[PDB]
């Protein structure tokens, strides 16, 4: 999995 | 790291305020800047920051609600389609680079919502 993970 | 980025400022391009244009920013920037998913597309994609290295090694067009605000509050465009294909750049880019489902995509589709149905009542150029 992700952008933010 | 992340390039330059996308012009808001280039004196001897050609520009305009329409009609149009300022319904872009009153009514189409505005509603999408002021929710509460728009904080992802406010500024360029800061691919140090958010630890994305291949961002910009597959986004060969990247574009941000700031650089579109900057835009029409500078007056960069000569017409409204310039500043609807930005913003369906920025869509674009997110669903390209990320995954379905992803929370960023979702942010993304709400916005998008909205401005389908803003640009769905664009004025009549004057
Ligand atoms: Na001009």
């Amino acid at each position: 999995t992700g952008k933010f993970l | 790291m992340n390039p330059p980025p996308p012009e808001t400022s280039n004196p001897n391009k050609p520009k305009r305020q329409t009609n149009q244009l300022q319904y872009l920013l009153r009514v189409v920037l505005k509603t999408l800047w002021k929710h509460q998913f728009a904080w992802p597309f406010q500024q360029p994609v800061d691919a140090v920051k958010l630890n994305l290295p291949d961002y910009y090694k597959i986004i060969k067009t990247p574009m941000d609600m700031g650089t579109i605000k900057k835009r029409l509050e500078n007056n960069y465009y000569w017409n409204a389609q310039e500043c609807i294909q930005d913003f369906n750049t920025m869509f674009t880019n997110c669903y390209i680079y990320n995954k379905p489902g992803d929370d960023i995509v979702l942010m993304a589709e709400a916005l998008e919502k909205l401005f389908l149905q803003k640009i769905n009542e664009l004025p009549t150029e004057e």
